[PDB]
RNA sequence: GGUUCCAAUCGAAACAUGUCGAAGCAUGACCUCCGCCGAGGUAGUCUGUGAGGUAGAGCGACCGAUUGGUCCUGUCAAACUCCAAACUUACAGACGCCGUUUGACGCGGGGAUUCCGGUGCGCGGGGUAAGCCUGUGUACCAGGAGGGGAACAACCCAGAGAU
RNA sequence: AACACCUCGUACAAGAGGACGAAGGACCUGUCAACGGCGGGGGUCUUAAGGUAGCGUAGUACCUUGCCGCAUCAGUAGCGG
RNA sequence: UAGCCGGGCAGUUUGACUGGGGCGGUACGCGCUCGAAAAGAUAUCGAGCGCGCCCUAUGGCUAUCUCAGCCGGGGACCCGGCGAAGAGUGCAAGAGCAAAAGAUAGCUUGACAGUGUUCUUCCCAACGAGGAACGCUGACGCGAAAGCGUGGUCUAGCGAACCAAUUAGCCUGCUUGAUGCGGGCAAUUGAUGACAGAAAAGCUACCCUAGGGAUAACAGAGUCGUCACUCGCAAGAGCACAUAUCGACCGAGUGGCUUGCUACCUCGAUGUCGGUUCCCUCCAUCCUGCCCGUGCAGAAGCGGGCAAGGGUGAGGUUGUUCGCCU
RNA sequence: UUAGGCGGCCACAGCGGUGGGGUUGCCUCCCGUACCCAUCCCGAACACGGAAGAUAAGCCCACCAGCGUUCCGGGGAGUACUGGAGUGCGCGAGCCUCUGGGAAACCCGGUUCGCCGCCACC
């Protein structure tokens, strides 16, 4: 990497896709998860707000308590435990 | 220099003209050849030169063949006989040289070159049953220029 | 940049946003009675003198803003945190 | 519609009738909506709260059933309205609703609407709503005052259909009185 | 440059962050030893729920290149994409293997060595090239005998207590 | 600059400021058989001036075995211009 | 005792990176695309290019509204139509945004104080400053209200200890009280760009030591761009005639004499260039033997084939190798 | 849903087009400014009050595939590319066999002119 801030090579992971474009459905961003509950961590390019670093981006976690309207989810990165802090937007229901 | 520098397919492709400056322009004069104004499918006969091997061709090369061939057709049929000819391929991948040892060495643009598959056609012609001999000799003389082993095919031609 | 010479914001001291005012904070001089000033004296002697013998450093291309926020009814200042700024004008 | 790289707005963003940007705003306060709607002849209160497959209404009332206690007036103004918001609201109180907050959808906060009327009934009903009471209408105005005295300028009987020539103010106070009892079939 | 007896168990690193630092150190990674915890673990595969735009392809799908003729006709892309793999990867179940006297996974502490690497294969970037320079994944040499290859660190077979 | 003196400060002192002002410096002048300099452009510019007698391919000239002549069968040498 | 001058003398410093070192440059602190091989991570003096600010509005909320561009009617203005985004949004690049994150208007100072959770900085995996997301307490702005405002849509715009100045309150100074003047808890500002922070110029051929083939000159070795020689094609000219002869372009090679590149071998030493003497060899043949063609009358040539038995000498300038001259 | 309101998925729903439907019912257009409210100028809009008229717009219903989009068949194609293995081939750039996966363009033919949830209502 020719430099090392948090947008480097996100080119495409933080892109939509034309179709795509445009502000997201209220729906899943007001969505309701409980503790112990698995979900999947993704960034929605048109939410700006509520957003994880990108290296967390295909994550599996498991919610854990919030802080705010936002969720604390636990994750593995490699061998070492953490906690991220992240919107409903930019999350998703497992199975 | 010797092809020998950049006959083989060993480089990223490089064809990005707003990021390279100062680009030589190409010594092919013309790829449309005989009557263009006239259509391919008013010919009996086809035949193409398809390259053996895959490979990149200097425009150099391009206009030595080229001409040596068109050259030929010009001198056993006239400037203006029956027939039309076709280079259907252009430079586009830009060549570079290290012309200080090893040290910032990024080569400086000094030509262009067309990649050519094997089995691809290079040129094709477009001619009576009469002047079908004439064209195969055109095109032993275009081979003869450039670096792979070609065959010369008659496509549109069971009339031999 | 413009910035006004008193608005409205919050006074950490009454507790309540008021009216505060703008100004430059001015260099306050040296009594040169401290204990470094001590130190110098002592410790200079014959020869080199250490850190005593070491002269002022040098500049950043821009400094940021040093500034004192008075509140307009209970007259007492507070500091903030300050940004990189080229110039510093007040309105009115 | 252009091509394969073309964007096409969400249905409801089509059709003109939900904005998205205020529904959002709406839905972050955890509450049931109150849904408030008007016609050019009538009005209409929804209570509606979220659900997997849609929107789910725990109750409602439309300013047509408003006759089956007592009217024989329009519909279409703003005695109607604080009437049709009040019932609404009662309903909701029966269905173990508690709170609300006020959805006007793509209608205008004027002061003293009938969006707000709705709305001064269902808190009137007993419902717990985020409002504001100097940006609703003066009593009077509820009551159907301001139609009285249009008619006092008569020369031409305002009502076509006969429910009156001066108008009642004074139905509206029956109608508000019938509801307010427990007993009343909701 | 040198540092003097025998044997048994385990067995590296030639890398990352900071350093007047690059012939050196410290902190991590990795090797070893001790104590604690007490039931799961996940090197392989299958399936389910997710992540992705490289190969290839194509461009009247954007973008920038690149032909000729009186719609048709000829071509491209490390810093293009209407498309799109193999494959890599998060979590979970199942099977396999493993652990509960060989205590796994994990936690805490004592002790290091190490921070000149090299080669084959795959994928690379630079360079006319190189027994070149510089990445990456993997196995090997280094520290790996014995059999084969005329000889021969890393190519083939093969990992080896004695008889 | 320091001492002395004056103001403020301190029951005193530390300290702050002031008045006066030596050599030195700014400023001006003299001096190159003093260190050294004597160009580019055009028919002035840098930075003061812009190479005069002489000598010159030099033990100083890259281009260079410069060109002409002497001398030799032939002279990157040598001497003369 | 004070100010000026002061290499006469003394002690020291004068960085690192780097296809050896110096010169050049900064890949020495930061941001983006590509390199990067569709998770994450990844080098080179790798390709394209930026940041060390600017803004009191170019910050914040609310209301009202929809832009480029093209068309039609009266490249300023007015009316209508088409027009999902190509406009605009401070500055690189990539990404976000349309009843808005854009435009206009009006209001406002949340660019607020206090204290945290988490991620990042530093993938995995320890490490500061700095940064961001998300909370809580306190006080406010706007809106009917939900709500939004912890600066600018997101990723660059940054700085330790010691010392000084500054902000508000409080602790403290040797038996004790009063005064003066000090020491301290929290925090803001002042610079170290060699950017996880020394206060810092050169020469040595008079030289010296420790080491290194971890690194250059010379020789060897690898390569062969350069150099030497060859071949394919044959445009062309040669009074006509490509191929007696000369022979461009383009294409394919062989050698290891030149040159360049690399850093494998040697720094506890493989003695330099040129010359000389004396020995062996190669053929891409200068002569001599034997041949083929000719633009071969002859004679003298010119070009080509086989062929390494023998031969290939003397002198003038210059150290010269080379080369010029008799 | 014989015309309604709030939605989820967010073009299978877009673009364009044909036909049908409403007396005190519904939704509209519609009619009109004393009031609440409104236009940097206009009751155009926003807002309020109301039914003389209309189904021509919108809306709801049935339907057409020319463009755009979703999926599917056959063909392209087990082609291009590719994970594991080889004393297989080639001077070499490179190729091939075995094993496990597997595309895009394009042509032809179907499909698609939205589906689903809650509430109210002849
Ligand atoms: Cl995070
Ligand atoms: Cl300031
Ligand atoms: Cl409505
Ligand atoms: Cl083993
Ligand atoms: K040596
Ligand atoms: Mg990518
Ligand atoms: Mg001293
Ligand atoms: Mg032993
Ligand atoms: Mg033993
Ligand atoms: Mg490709
Ligand atoms: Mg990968
Ligand atoms: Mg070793
Ligand atoms: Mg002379
Ligand atoms: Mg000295
Ligand atoms: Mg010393
Ligand atoms: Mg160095
Ligand atoms: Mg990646
Ligand atoms: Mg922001
Ligand atoms: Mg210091
Ligand atoms: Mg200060
Ligand atoms: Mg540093
Ligand atoms: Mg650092
Ligand atoms: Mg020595
Ligand atoms: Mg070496
Ligand atoms: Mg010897
Ligand atoms: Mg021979
Ligand atoms: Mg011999
Ligand atoms: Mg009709
Ligand atoms: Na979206
Ligand atoms: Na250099
Ligand atoms: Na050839
Ligand atoms: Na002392
Ligand atoms: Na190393
Ligand atoms: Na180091
Ligand atoms: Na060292
Ligand atoms: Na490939
Ligand atoms: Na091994
Ligand atoms: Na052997
Ligand atoms: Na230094
Ligand atoms: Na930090
Ligand atoms: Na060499
Ligand atoms: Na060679
Ligand atoms: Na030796
Ligand atoms: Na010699
Ligand atoms: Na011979
Ligand atoms: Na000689
Ligand atoms: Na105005
Ligand atoms: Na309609």
């Amino acid at each position: 990497p020719s430099s090392n801030g948090p947008l480097e090579g996100t080119r495409g992971k933080l892109k939509n896709k034309p179709r795509d474009r445009g502000t997201s459905p209220p729906q899943r961003a007001v969505e309701e998860f409980d503790d112990g509950e698995k979900v999947h961590l993704k960034i929605d390019p048109s939410v700006p707000n509520g957003r994880f670093h990108p290296r967390f981006d295909g994550q599996t976690g498991t919610v854990e308590g919030k802080q705010g309207d936002a969720y604390k989810v636990d994750i593995v990165d490699g061998g070492k435990e953490k906690t991220i802090i992240v919107t409903a937007a930019h999350l998703r229901r497992q199975e | 220099k010797p092809a020998s520098m950049y006959r083989d397919i060993d480089k990223p492709a490089y064809t990005r003209r707003e990021y390279i400056t100062g680009i030589p322009g190409s010594k092919i004069a013309q790829h449309k050849m005989g009557r263009k104004q006239k259509d391919a499918d008013d010919y009996p006969v086809q035949i193409s030169l398809i390259v053996e091997e895959t490979v990149q061709l200097r425009h150099g090369s391009l206009e030595a063949s080229r001409l040596s061939a068109n050259r030929h057709l010009i001198k056993e049929l006239g400037e203006e006989g029956d027939y039309k000819m076709t280079l259907r391929k252009f430079p586009h991948q830009v060549l570079r040289e290290n012309k200080d040892g090893m040290r910032a060495a990024f080569g400086k643009i000094v030509g262009t070159a067309a990649r050519v598959q094997a089995g691809e056609q290079l040129f094709t012609a477009y001619c009576n049953v009469e002047d079908a001999e004439h064209v195969k000799e055109a095109f032993r003389r275009a081979y003869n220029k450039i670096t792979p082993s070609c065959r010369i095919d008659s496509s549109p031609a069971g009339n031999a | 940049m413009q910035m006004p010479r008193r608005f409205n914001t919050y006074c950490p001291h009454c507790n309540e946003h008021q009216e505060h005012e703008v100004e430059k904070v001015r260099s306050g001089r040296q009594t040169g009675m401290k204990w470094i000033d001590r130190q110098r004296e002592r410790n200079s002697g014959i020869g080199n003198d250490g850190k005593f013998s070491k002269v002022p450093g040098g500049d950043k291309p821009t400094k940021k803003t040093d500034l004192k926020y008075r509140c307009g009814e209970c007259g007492k200042a507070h500091l903030r945190e300050g940004w990189r700024a080229g110039r510093l004008e007040f309105q009115e | 519609a252009t091509g394969p790289r073309y964007k096409v707005p969400m249905r409801r963003r089509r059709e003109a009738r939900t904005d998205y940007h205020q529904r959002l705003r709406l839905l972050k306060s955890g509450k049931p909506r109150l849904v408030a709607r008007k016609s050019n002849k009538h009005v209409r209160a929804q209570l509606v709260t979220l659900g997997p497959n849609g929107d789910d209404t725990l109750a409602s009332a439309h300013s047509s059933d408003l006759a089956e206690y007592g009217w024989e007036a329009p519909t279409g103004n703003m005695p109607s309205a604080y009437l049709t918001g009040l019932l609404a609201g009662l309903r909701a109180q029966e269905a173990g609703v508690e709170e609300a907050v006020l959805d006007i959808g793509l209608n205008s906060p004027t002061p003293g609407s009938k969006v707000f009327a709705i709305q001064e009934g269902a808190i009137d009903a007993g419902l717990d709503i985020p409002h504001n009471d100097d940006v609703l209408a003066d009593w009077q105005r509820t009551r159907g005052a301001h139609i009285a005295e249009y008619d006092e300028q008569l020369e031409e009987p305002l009502y076509s259909g006969d429910f009156d020539a001066a108008d009642l103010p004074e139905h509206f106070d029956e109608l508000r009185e019938t509801l307010l009892d427990g007993d009343i079939e909701l």
